[PDB]
């Protein structure tokens, strides 16, 4: 299962 | 900058000559991920081949596979022709069944 | 054994030709289970492996909300990268990144990675302490910066220990008929003359998985690294990975030469020889 809200900040 | 792509043209099985098997042509080790990938039959373009979704190496670099069904013959020739922007031509690479 | 899962990830840009394509793919050690592409006609993340399709609507739906999420996100970051480095809004350019959990022998967790490139090159990484960051460039020490006020290695973190490897676990179970078999390879050793005085021993590794082997030619028990020809392992297309190493020896010596093979699948590596 991927990763979710630990990704939603932009580079 | 750019890497070009290295190329694999074999089979899935051993060949006979009268059975069915799978022609593999493997591209890897190239960026960017632009690539165009021709699986040749006596100079022919094969219609349908199929590929695997686009991925990658630890070192970044792409690859991918292509393939077809097919039967090889003692006489019909075949080969993988790919076009990438390192490029200045298509680079054919015949099908040698001992590699 | 050991085993390993990862998320592979692709944003594009393509000025001209639309919005930046997005495609994800999931994998558990050499088995590819998911995908997911912005440019499908009805993008939605679609199973690649027999064993994750047990997974309920919620699973697909979870994972095409976080997709479809990233591939905003990802336009975003093009889009911030491109002003980091001044580039032009002609050219296309590529963001990667690779995470994962990597587990030993007993399951337990060895270790997490984190990491980005852009367009090609090393941009950021998480450090093993899954705490800190190492940023290539004066660039992505704007993307560390930004990271690090928003907490985001923590939030990292908690997945890489969590998530990540609890679900790892559930996936190596339900396949574990597939997962969990090291299918050992097929050798075997040809020979070719390439003039009067000098022939080409191939040594052949056929149907194996994990992809991972080691093939090597050696001559009077010497490794004979420099003069072997090796090609890259390479997929089948029906799990399996092909692989061989060729010298070239001198004509009456071939018996001299000794071709090694180590494979997960193999108890004990393996000694062959031409075999005239």
């Amino acid at each position: 299962h991927p990763v979710g809200q630990a990704d939603y900040f932009e580079y | 900058i750019q890497r070009t792509p290295k190329i694999q043209v074999y089979s899935r099985h051993p060949a006979e000559n009268g059975k069915s098997n799978f022609l593999n042509c493997y591209v890897s080790g190239f960026h960017p991920s632009d690539i165009e990938v021709d699986l040749l039959k006596n100079g022919e373009r094969i219609e349908k081949v199929e590929h695997s979704d686009l991925s990658f190496s630890k070192d970044w670099s792409f690859y991918l596979l292509y393939y077809t069904e097919f039967t090889p013959t003692e006489k019909d020739e075949y080969a993988c022709r790919v076009n990438h922007v390192t490029l200045s031509q298509p680079k054919i690479v015949k099908w040698d069944r001992d590699m | 054994g050991s085993h390993s899962m990862r998320y592979f990830y692709t944003a594009m840009s393509r000025p001209g030709r639309g919005e930046p394509r997005f495609i994800a793919v999931g994998y558990v050690d050499d088995t590819q289970f998911v995908r997911f592409d912005s440019d499908a006609a009805s993008p939605r993340t679609e199973p690649r492996a027999p064993w994750i399709e047990q997974e309920g609507p919620e699973y697909w739906d979870r994972n095409t909300q976080i997709f479809k999420t990233n591939t905003q996100t990802y336009r975003e970051s093009l889009r911030n990268l491109r002003g980091y480095y001044n580039q032009s809004e002609a050219g296309s350019h590529i963001i990667q990144r690779m995470y994962g959990c990597d587990l030993g022998p007993d399951g337990r967790l060895l270790r997490g990675h984190d990491q980005s490139a852009y367009d090609g090159k090393d941009y950021i990484a998480l450090n093993e302490d899954l705490s800190s960051w190492t940023a290539a460039d004066t660039a992505a020490q704007i993307t560390q910066r930004k990271w690090e006020a928003a907490r985001v290695a923590e939030q990292r973190r908690a997945y890489l220990e969590g998530l990540c490897v609890e679900w790892l676990r559930r996936y190596l179970e339900n396949g574990k008929e597939t997962l969990q078999r090291a299918d050992p390879p097929k050798t075997h050793v040809t020979h070719h003359p390439v003039s009067d005085h000098e022939a080409t021993l191939r040594c052949w590794a056929l149907g194996f998985y994990p992809a991972e082997i080691t093939l090597t030619w050696q001559r009077d028990g010497e490794d004979q690294t420099q003069d072997t020809e090796l090609v890259e392992t390479r997929p089948a297309g029906d799990r399996t990975f092909q692989k061989w190493a060729a010298v070239v020896v001198p004509s009456g010596e071939e018996q001299r030469y000794t071709c090694h093979v180590q494979h997960e699948g193999l108890p004990k590596p393996l000694t062959l020889r031409w075999e005239p």
